[PDB]
DNA sequence: ATCGGATGTATATATCTGACACGTGCCTGGAGACTAGGGAGTAATCCCCTTGGCGGTTAAAACGCGGGGGACAGCGCGTACGTGCGTTTAAGCGGTGCTAGAGCTGTCTACGACCAATTGAGCGGCCTCGGCACCGGGATTCTCGA
DNA sequence: TCGAGAATCCCGGTGCCGAGGCCGCTCAATTGGTCGTAGACAGCTCTAGCACCGCTTAAACGCACGTACGCGCTGTCCCCCGCGTTTTAACCGCCAAGGGGATTACTCCCTAGTCTCCAGGCACGTGTCAGATATATACATCCGAT
């Protein structure tokens, strides 16, 4: 009940359930602070996760997941209740 | 004719931090001319400094007071540390 | 009435376009013909290396841009959004040029 | 031939484009001649020192090093041309 | 569906 | 590391042959210490390493492999203490740092 | 009782006409040793090398206030404020 | 013998003193918030000059910050000072 | 045996000997020419004239017969070309050119 | 030990223009600093300019093209006239 | 616009002081003579690039023209900066003592210049392909009059 | 608070040349010698920087007070923006003359170097006089009231 798969190019994903780095642990918030561009280093794609705003010390990191197309526990007001 | 520059020696450091990238020639002439500025800025200050104290030798001790003057803040502390670490390796070996 | 842009939202587009690009912003022929005029007053019959007109152009256009950053701060400080020649002549006076 | 008044070739958009890049939003119309009166002052100094480096070398061509040395002299060092 | 993704 | 080519002995990339020449045919002082060009080549390599690192970082963040001068301005001016060393200088072909003062944004 | 603001102009002309040092000596020579504590401990100050620091700090603040007062005047008022000082330093390059 | 670390002598650059300094700079009305801003400005100026004043002495292996070393610190930042020599 | 000082032989009052030594002991270049240190000694002698002339003129208008730093500040800053030259220079104890801005004066 | 200065040679040029106005002590130390300063700038420029041409000589030609860079305008014409007077009257006489 | 009132500010005069103009001894750096020698000058070519001109395309400037929002002046208000006054509290001094450190001479020892003999790193020149320019379609999204 | 419309973001395809990788090929670096000396080190006289003291007082400090200056709000308007059409001059490619940069080859003459000579200039002691202070004062500047 936790979807740890990411998308690099549409015929391959990246799994983070058993292996992986700490970068799975990023939550969702449709009011974002971070996004993940697809930057390639040395000829494979990598999923690197940039920032949008100044993030404070011990502030929570956010993200849009972009589940396209068909429940947001963020408790923030201006956000779509579902995902 | 042979007109020397730091073209290769900048490239050999590009392959040590970012081993997959290259560099455009217009942004190689900048680095060729960035080092030629910091050279003539450090060896300048390290030769007013061997002359106020009436020395006549540029030791390696002037080059670290000259770096602790020009380079500001945390570039001072690091370039001293990577300075002395590379002269110790020279004398020992 | 057609799609008219409000006054201001082509400024804040042309800002974000030009700050994001690097190209030269003064046409090369009306600048080469300016340098050769001003160089006449010191020597007659001066050829200019092709690079050394570019090398002049790259420093003049980075002076004025560095001046207009310093200019626009004075306007904002005077509670305006318009730079007037009583703003250029303060940035030059404070930096010690005139 | 000897020319005059090429400075009106530094044209009114090419002043406002520079202005845009330096991040200014509204430009009073009196600026466009003030800037041509600043850019002539700047270019006067840099070329006057640059010809002097050329003249000294018994040369008749203002090479790129001269403009770089004239700019380095007035404290406006230019990386890019050597 | 539930696979995270960028830009779609 | 090695025994030939005196930069090899310090384990550097920047030459100590070229620098030790240029400290004597530059007339900085009378007699150049034999330790001196090594320490000077160590400082030069460190800066060329630090400015090529932040350049390359901002080249992959704009998706391009090689480095053009627009990346070098972004490497310098976005830094806090490399901008200060290069304060008066001007990088050719090298754009501006994007910023817009606050009162210019609408509201 | 003078008009407020005319003792000022009687005080501007007085200081601009003379050349003595305007900060007191001993409250300055102590400040230099407080700040020299950080970079080295128990320094001595050859006592003309504090006069060399008043005369270069006083002549810096005064050249800053001449550049502050031009900015306050430019904002159409006659009272310098800290949002002027921070502008004059930002235009010269200092901050 | 005695051991003191100094505390708050920047309050010696006194509120009337920043007024007299402003007078020679030709100003009429000084807002009351200046007097904790000039102190901020001066404390930054004094640091950069003393840090270069010290670095020159510490190179020459001394414990007295002589008057020529102060002058070379000023001469380096493009403030040249003319009454102390060289 | 008729050793005429070079300072006299050219017509100067500045020591052309003590310039030809300082052009060499400072290591400005390899071979200081013999025509060189004269030309320095003239140019220095010209400038020190021109600041002492205006200083003296400032001493008369202040009704004093010993040039003080205040007259040296007043000789520089009042001129247009010297004050362009000694631009960043602080003259110790010299004070400031008297000027108020026109806004501050009352009606 | 002796500490040199231009303290006497200023006093001659003081009496040459103004034969009655003495100079102070402090106002001689300024005129001693100022002579040392311009000597650094003019010979500095004549050093960097006899190097850009890859020469090895501060000739009397270099100082004329070092004054013509530092000295602003009006003083540039006079100090070369006042200069080339001296080097003429030195060679011939 | 007046004008007397106050009052600091600028002009005289005494006088006392210690900072400077100036002789005296000296001493070490400047001058002089001359030597060798390489660095600059002065020839010579050589060919690269600068200039000039042209012909054609077209992006960019200029010009005109609504119109809106930002500059501007105005005016009221309250507040805080100044002026003054009375009171404290260190600054200054000037005088002592002291002792740490700068300066200096005298020692010698590692060390940098220097030159020769050797050689391989580095630079110019020549292919050669992939990275980015360049364009096309479309999904996005930002603005702004609904 | 919205669809409409516009510009920007972006993805993919095609193409070109500029970056990078090789290749002889010097000459610049290394190597390993001596050779004088610079600089390090120890040792020392003495001076000047620190520390303490008392005293005098100028100067800072604190408060009251009143004001005038900052500032905010309003209104007016004009001038800068946006945009469309016209105009043109930039630009891009091309061609051609040739001037001047850059190099090679002499060559001599000017400068380093060296040694001997001596006097210019430096520290030092010293009289004196310009200048600071001390004291009254004629007058410009300001302010309250007219
Ligand atoms: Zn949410």
């Amino acid at each position: 009940g936790s979807s740890y798969l990411f998308r690099i190019d549409e015929n391959t994903v990246i799994d983070a359930t058993k292996r992986g780095g700490i970068a799975r642990f990023i939550n969702h918030c449709c009011e974002p602070s971070c996004t993940a561009k697809i930057i390639k280093v040395d000829g494979r794609k990598r999923i690197v996760i940039y920032a949008l705003r100044d993030i404070g010390t011990n502030e929570e990191l956010t993200y849009d997941y972009k589940f396209e197309r068909e429940p947001c526990l963020c408790g923030a007001p201006s956000c779509k209740g579902f995902l | 004719t042979r007109k020397e520059s730091y073209a290769i020696y900048v490239y050999k450091v590009l392959k040590q931090v970012h081993p997959d990238t290259g560099i455009s020639s217009k942004a190689m002439s900048i680095m060729n001319s960035f080092v030629n500025d910091v050279f003539e800025r450090i060896a300048g200050e390290a030769s007013r400094l061997a002359h106020y104290n009436k020395r006549s030798t540029i030791t390696s001790r002037e080059i670290q007071t000259a770096v602790r003057l020009l380079l500001p803040g945390e570039l001072a502390k690091h370039a001293v540390s990577e300075g002395t670490k590379a002269v110790t390796c020279y004398t020992s070996a | 009435k057609p799609h008219r842009y409000r006054p201001g939202t082509v400024a804040l587009r042309e800002i974000r376009r030009y700050q994001k690009s690097t190209e030269l912003l003064i046409r090369k022929l009306p600048f080469q013909r300016l340098v050769r005029e001003i160089a006449q007053d010191f020597k007659t019959d001066l050829r200019f290396q092709s690079s050394a007109v570019m090398a002049l152009q790259e420093a003049s256009e980075a002076y004025l841009v560095g001046l207009f950053e310093d200019t626009n701060l004075c306007g904002i400080h005077a509670k305006r959004v318009t730079i007037m020649p009583k703003d250029i002549q303060l940035a030059r006076r404070i930096r010690g040029e005139r | 031939k000897v020319l005059r008044d090429n400075i009106q070739g530094i044209t009114k958009p090419a002043i406002r484009r520079l202005a845009r890049r330096g991040g200014v939003k509204r430009i009073s119309g009196l600026i466009y001649e003030e800037t041509r009166g600043v850019l002539k002052v700047f270019l006067e100094n840099v070329i006057r020192d640059a010809v002097t480096y050329t003249e000294h070398a018994k040369r008749k061509t203002v090479t790129a090093m001269d403009v770089v040395y004239a700019l380095k002299r007035q404290g406006r060092t230019l990386y890019g041309f050597g | 569906a539930r696979t995270m993704q960028t830009a779609r | 590391a090695k025994a030939k080519t005196r930069s090899s002995r310090a384990g550097l990339q920047f030459p100590v042959g070229r620098v030790h020449r240029l400290l004597r045919k530059g007339n900085y002082a009378e007699r150049v210490g034999a330790g001196a060009p090594v320490y000077l080549a160590a400082v030069l390599e460190y800066l060329t390493a630090e400015i090529l690192e932040l350049a390359g970082n901002a080249a992959r963040d704009n998706k391009k492999t090689r480095i053009i001068p627009r990346h070098l301005q972004l490497a310098v001016r976005n830094d806090e203490e490399l901008n200060k060393l290069l304060g008066r200088v001007t990088i050719a072909q090298g754009g501006v740092l994007p910023n817009i003062q606050s009162v210019l944004l609408p509201k």
